[PDB]
DNA sequence: TCTGTGCAGTGCTCGATGTTTTATTTAT
């Protein structure tokens, strides 16, 4: 019923060079409907019941940043995103405001961006279910989880 | 003569149409009565005037005979004899004293008899929202209950025009008996307490006057000086004849049409010992200050339990019990408490608010504990963030938003009541006072929200909102067993 | 039937047109989601303060009432009371073949006899009895001359009005507007530039707006019309609800309106007469979702809820409908008028 | 069996007043004695200084209320408080006169997403017959409101009549099923009562008198 | 007819005209869809700041909070006119405040001074107090002719047609001005999700890579502008103008909101096209034709044509359906027609 | 045949003033 965050993390994790390269260069969520390393990395994650594309698509995008780009790490809720961000000291506050401001595909696309400079260590099934929903509620606790960081 | 004359308004205690009796009828039978206004906040100035007025012609000597008279009535030579040295100082109409007023009151004017009806008047929308007419004809008995509430409970008429000697708006607290007959008689200290609660003057206001501009230490003011204070200059014009009360719609012989009125001040230094309310206990400096309790910035009440409630913000939030709330307790230790109780919330001379519970159980008390913590779990979340918004030099009403939320926390959490207390039984109670609680948690959060919606898009404020919501669901999750 | 009901659906730009303590939009709650609201007493504001409403209904034909022509049945309603000579006295030091006559000009005029009744009483009159009652004589002049804006509204927040028949509800009935789908507002962040200030602006803010197709509902009690007109005729009372039907379709809030200038007319107007008036608010009760927009799919799901619960309901009776649209239609039942005017005539003419 | 007379009372606003002398206007859970008595003083004729056929129609009738639950999409919809923030220009200064304010505040509390079935009876000694009441109802004379005038009715008045033994009895031929009822006559599982201040005093106008429901819990 | 409605489509390309808090596009939901968004407190300071209004309508108000460097100015101004001490009290009277040799006096909240206004003022306080007539009674006198101060708007015309308030001074009771132009947020005719651009700045003293990345929100729209005046209002808010000098202004203003655009981001995005239709129009009630892109406008060889086409439908749907017959004229570059917006304008100068 | 100073008569705006307030501060 929910999609194991972190087995996909995992086939993401190990995925060949070949398969890596052709999603990582996507420039929008979207594009991954175009790229058939795409559908073989997520059809064991329910990506043919509809419920799930969206979702897929965001964690998917994310992880494109690179394979080491998010570091998962156990719980001691676990290190959310917006914690993991200001833990880095290298995201300016404007530009977490901005990314919670964005609208469709433009928030996933600055999202990535913030990942790259970043180099989050996170609770990645946190940050996945975080994705999954991706309502107004996530993205203002994003900003405070951040601000009551620094 | 309020000794005397008939000017109790009750009705059986599970009967039907109202009659007037007098003080002898009540305290000399097996009856069983309860007051019957159409305002509830008359029906406790009723009380109270009938309490002070117990407190003063008889006191019991100890327990046991307080205990006494409780389980049976006096008799009428009893009675007679307790009240022959007080009918002096009971007349309306009167040559030197009349009851809490002042002959010889100069005014230009005659002041309407609306303005003693605590709320009809008072503000700007009054006249908007209100019937007109409530006080073109007040009986005997509406009057000097008229007169007792503005003494004790409602602000003064305005600028020049002092209140009782608990502040203005104090909260009056009661403990409540099977009928009007026992509650009186249980809120009348006994004479030994009598004496460790006032260790002077003790004449009236309007036998022995207060001096203008006179400084007045609040021990030399004796009991039933203080029971029976009138901080304003009041006098009484001819009343009229037989006809319908406009306050209660009952007949009356006499019916008084107006007043005079005047300015006059004077300064009670300390704080007098009334055993009505209950009060806050604060420690400044080295010494111990007491604040009579009122209803401030919110007026907590719930539909059918309001008394519960109140109850329970005395016995836990340094508040203090009234002192004939203490005297039960050490009397009856074992026995269970319910109070008759009301206050105003008032801006100045505005009446702002009413809440009353005059009527005359573990779930309840429960419900009413897990209610409260929601409260304080957001009030505390709102004045972290009205804290902030007032350093980080914002202006605005952003520095009270934990005020209107707590007023909006009690009437939107009245509406869940009435099905809680219905569903309420042995095998559902926990299982309805945990629905209670999301429900309450949800509430919480709506309204924490709602709150601080305005100042969304305030950048600078982001760190100050963040803090406030963590604390919100910080409290909150300690609520959840 | 004795009921018109009036149904609006109207489209605004982006605006804030009521507010609250807090200058936020004002809302409600519909079916478990947020709807942006104009109130009830802002939207008849609206209306009573208007231009269209000074002209049609402020200055009417019927506007006037005549003490002189009321004084035969007056002479008998209060002639159980009081006798001719306080009635006939009363009436004339008012003003200095009348059929029926307006409650509450028979309940003032019964405390002004109750008065001079007591006035010969205590035996005082010249001066003294009009000084005394100045104010209240020159209130009541005033609402004489005003007798239709008095039964189409009610009497106003300062009228003099002294009795309980002297409360006057107004004969039509003006519904809290709200919108059709749910609604998220949106924020304007703005500056004030100081033309004396280097570095920044003097003043930073804040203002909630959003768009909104709008549900405005009102029905016009005829009979109460009547009865407060002394009288009047179906025909008069139909003449009245035609302008109340135009303005429910014309008449915005002014809120807001010089910086955000919704100035949006009605896209759809209904008008159907019943014995029982019913709001058709539950056609939205289930959000409208957005399809190309909000109206098109509003007036639809208005059309369709009609279409379902109309004969249920005992809303038949005649119903006109007049629309800017080209959607698919309500049932037959309903006669689609292509203009307002031609709406208009329809309601004129007993439908 | 006595015969019931069913009423609907629903809308996306109402009020149901509890006692106020004050620019705030509170509104309780479900519809008052004295806020239904109105609704029929409204549907019947009735004017507001008629005491006569007003006290009439109190000591005719008794009522007894159900609390439906809104069911959208086979999902529960709670009822919601909403306030409202109220004001008027040019409002009356005193009770005579042209004199006014500039501006008045109040403040006033609705129910959203309520909705209310009612069940009628008449009393031992009634003076008018459910006949003439279910007559009013289908053809109210004044305009029919939820509490207050801007609160519209979005259902018919009427919703059925039927006979049975007591009102809990006759409120289950009535969809929805299940909210809590409020009867000022007693049914015998239940023991409980609902203290209120909202039984008008015909002789002492926009007064009120205390008075107390039955309390009857839905399963 | 008293309302001139005043209907703009004018296009832009990729820009940054009006941003917000977090310098993003400002927008607004319409139909259920983001539409970009020009506030019109945007569109009435690039009118009032720019040099047609200079040229054609006169000097802009001054908007300010700081009444110390106000005082200053007024006394280099009112100098040769008025003695300090007179200028002093002026300000004091008007403002409610304290006119002193303080460095910092701050007005209640900001507010439009019109000089030509304060220099009407101070003569009345200098005569007040040369007739020992004091404050309290100069107010009530200056109080029962307005038209007399009002005149004073035509050295400060933006005031009459956006409007004044004041809590404090005398401005309270005789500074009250309700403006006489009403005017919207221009938003798009068609849904818009913005573009991103990606920059950065290169350093001549850091060889490997770039000193500073970054991103800043754009894009295109074709938006509409709606406005209208209201020449009773404009006449009195001039102390008794005459509907000629009115509708010149009204003139100026149609000039204005087809050819002015605000100068945000303008330096690097230079988006400084002119409107491709303008339509004006005489009515009894203010009529916006916002709802002719409620249903967000479809591209079809473009917004631009679509978006005209859905304003002329949904015009004549308006106009039949409410049976509308005032004055109407319209110009086009894609109701009588105009080659020209001159002609247009000379249209609007002569009533319709 | 209209109008003028005294009123009586009062409609007011004027100002000082009766009272009284505070509760917090994540997670790491
Ligand atoms: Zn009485």
């Amino acid at each position: 019923d929910e999609i194991d965050a972190m087995a996909l993390y995992r086939a993401w994790q190990q995925l060949d060079n070949g398969s890596c390269a052709q999603i990582r260069r996507v420039s929008e969520p979207d594009e991954l409907r175009d790229i058939p390393a795409f559908y073989r990395l997520v059809q064991p994650f329910g990506w043919e019941n509809p419920r799930h594309q969206q979702a897929l698509l965001r964690m998917v995008f994310c992880l494109s940043a690179g394979k080491n780009v998010i570091r998962h790490q156990d719980k001691k809720t676990g290190i959310s995103l917006g914690r993991a961000l200001a833990n880095s000291g290298r995201i300016n506050e404007r530009r977490i405001f901005q990314l919670i401001r964005a609208d469709r595909t433009a928030d996933m696309v600055q999202l990535r961006r913030l990942l790259t400079h970043a180099e989050p260590v996170l609770d990645w099934p946190l940050m996945a279910r975080m994705l999954t929903w991706w309502g107004k509620r996530e993205r203002q606790q994003l900003l405070e989880d951040f601000v009551l960081t620094t | 003569n309020l000794l005397i004359d008939n000017w109790i308004p009750v009705r059986p205690r599970n009967g039907g149409k109202v009659q007037i009796i007098n003080l002898q009828s009540l305290y000399c039978s097996r009856d069983q009565w309860r007051l019957s206004l159409p305002r509830d906040d008359m029906e406790l100035a009723a009380l109270a005037l009938l309490v002070c007025i117990g407190q003063i012609i008889a006191p019991a000597k100890d327990d046991v005979e307080f205990r006494h008279r409780i389980m049976n009535p006096l008799t009428e030579d009893e009675f007679q004899q307790l009240i022959a040295p007080w009918i002096d100082m009971f007349y309306l109409n009167h040559a030197e004293h009349p009851f809490m007023q002042t002959k010889g009151v100069k005014a230009n004017d005659v002041t309407p008899m609306e303005k003693l009806l605590a709320g009809v008047s008072g503000a700007t929308n009054c006249a908007f929202v209100n019937q007109p007419g409530q006080g073109e004809a007040l009986c005997g008995g509406c009057t000097a209950i008229a007169l007792f509430n503005q003494a004790n409970q409602a602000p003064g008429f305005g600028g020049g025009f002092k209140s009782g000697l608990r502040g203005g708006t104090p909260v009056t607290t009661f403990v409540r008996g099977i009928d009007l007959r026992s509650t009186v008689l249980l809120n009348v200290l006994t004479l030994p307490r009598l004496q460790k609660q006032f260790p002077t003057e003790n004449q009236p206001t309007w036998i022995k006057p207060i001096k203008s501009n006179e400084s007045i230490p609040a021990s030399s003011i004796g009991f039933v000086r203080g029971l029976f204070w009138q901080p304003a200059h009041i006098e009484l014009c001819d009343p009229i004849g037989i006809g319908k009360c406009s306050c209660c719609g009952q007949e009356s012989n006499l019916r008084y049409t107006g007043f005079l009125k005047e300015k006059f001040t004077f300064t009670v230094n300390g704080l007098w010992p009334h055993p009505h309310s209950p009060c806050l206990v604060t420690v400044k400096k080295g010494e111990v200050e007491e604040k009579f309790l009122a209803f401030t910035t919110s007026a907590p009440s719930w539909t059918q339990i309001s008394r519960v409630v109140v109850d329970k913000i005395i016995q836990n939030e340094g508040n203090r019990v009234a002192a004939v709330v203490n005297q039960f307790r050490n009397i009856a230790p074992q026995s269970p408490l319910e109070l008759i109780m009301g206050g105003y919330r008032n801006n100045q001379a505005s009446i702002l608010e009413r809440r009353h519970d005059v009527l005359m159980g573990n779930v309840i008390n429960e419900i009413v504990t897990v209610g409260l913590g929601y409260k304080t779990a957001l009030r505390k979340a709102l004045y972290t963030f009205a804290e902030g918004f007032k350093n980080k030099d914002f202006k605005g009403a952003g520095v009270s938003v934990h005020e209107t939320a707590e007023r909006h926390f009690y009437r939107q959490s009245e509406l869940l009541i009435p099905d809680v207390l219905a569903n309420v039984n042995f095998s559902q109670a926990d299982e309805v006072i945990a629905d209670l609680r999301d429900k309450l948690h949800q509430l919480c959060e709506m309204l924490f929200n709602q709150s601080v919606a305005p100042y969304a898009h305030h950048p600078k404020l982001i760190s100050t909102l963040a803090l406030a919501r963590a604390t919100l669901y910080k409290h909150l999750r300690e609520l959840k067993p | 039937s004795n009921f018109i009901n009036i149904h609006v659906l109207i489209s605004h730009s982006p605006s804030c047109l009521n507010r609250d303590d807090m200058n936020m939009q004002k809302d409600a709650i519909f079916g478990g989601k947020r709807r942006v609201r104009i109130s009830s007493q802002s939207l008849k504001r609206a209306m009573r303060k208007s231009g269209y409403y000074a002209q049609n209904i402020g200055e009417s034909s019927l506007r006037t009432i005549h003490l002189a022509q009321l004084r035969d049945v007056l002479r008998q309603k209060l002639g159980e009371r009081f006798d001719q000579k306080i009635i006939d006295k009363t009436l004339a030091l008012l003003s200095g073949s009348a059929d029926a006559v307006t409650p509450w000009v028979v309940g003032e005029i019964a405390w002004f006899c109750e008065q001079v009744a007591k006035a010969e009483a205590d035996n005082l009159d010249d001066k003294k009895l009009l000084k005394v009652l100045k104010e209240d004589i020159a209130a009541i002049r005033v609402n004489l001359q005003q007798g239709v804006d008095i039964a189409l509204s009610g009497r106003m927040a300062t009228s003099g009005m002294m009795t309980e028949l002297g409360k006057v509800d107004g004969a039509m009935s003006i519904a809290h507007a709200i919108t059709t789908h749910q609604v998220d507002s949106d924020i304007d962040w703005f500056t004030a530039v100081d033309d004396l200030q280097e570095q920044g602006s003097a003043h930073l803010g804040t203002q909630e707006f959003s768009s909104g197709v709008f549900y405005r509902y009102a029905n016009i009690n005829l009979a109460q019309l009547q009865e407060n007109l002394g009288g009047a005729s179906r025909e008069q009372a139909l003449e009245i609800a035609t302008h109340v039907v135009h303005m429910l379709a014309t008449e915005v809030p002014g809120a807001k309106q010089r910086t955000y200038a919704a100035f949006n007319p009605a896209d759809m107007v209904m008008v159907n007469f019943s014995d029982m008036p019913l709001s058709m608010a539950n056609a939205f009760e289930k959000a409208v979702k957005a399809k190309d927009g909000f109206l098109q799919p509003s007036i639809q799901a208005f059309n369709q809820y009609w279409d379902r619960v109309a004969n249920g309901y005992g809303l038949n009776g005649a119903a006109a409908q007049f629309s800017l649209s080209d959607v698919d239609p309500i049932t037959a039942q309903v006669k689609q008028m292509p203009t307002l005017e031609q709406l208009k005539s329809w309601v004129r003419n007993n439908g | 069996m006595r015969s019931y007379l069913i009423l609907r009372l629903a809308g996306p606003m109402q009020a149901w007043g509890q006692p106020t002398f004050e620019g705030t206007r509170p509104t309780g859970r479900f519809p008052t004695r004295s806020g239904l008595l109105g609704l029929l003083g409204a549907c019947l004729g009735i004017q507001r200084d008629d005491t006569s056929s007003l006290q009439a129609l109190s000591e005719s009738v008794q009522f007894a209320v159900r609390c439906d639950e809104l069911i959208l999409d086979d999902r529960r919809v709670s009822v919601t408080g909403l306030r409202d923030y109220h004001t008027v220009l040019g409002a009356r200064e005193d009770y005579r006169g042209l004199k006014s304010h500039e501006t008045i505040q109040t403040w006033r509390e609705y129910l959203c997403d309520a909705s209310f079935t009612v069940a009628l009876w008449l009393t031992p000694h009634a003076t008018m017959v459910i006949s003439e009441l279910e007559k009013a109802v289908l053809k109210p004379r004044y305009t029919p409101y939820l509490g207050r005038r801007s609160c519209p009715l979005t259902h018919p008045l009427f919703l059925g009549t039927c006979q049975a033994s007591d009102p809990q009895k006759a409120l289950l031929n009535y969809e929805p099923v299940g909210g809590d009822i409020y009867s000022e006559e007693s049914v015998t599982g239940h023991h409980l009562k609902f203290t209120a201040r909202d039984e008008p005093m015909i002789t002492l106008p926009r007064q009120f008198a205390s008075r107390e429901w039955y309390v009857i819990k839905g399963g």
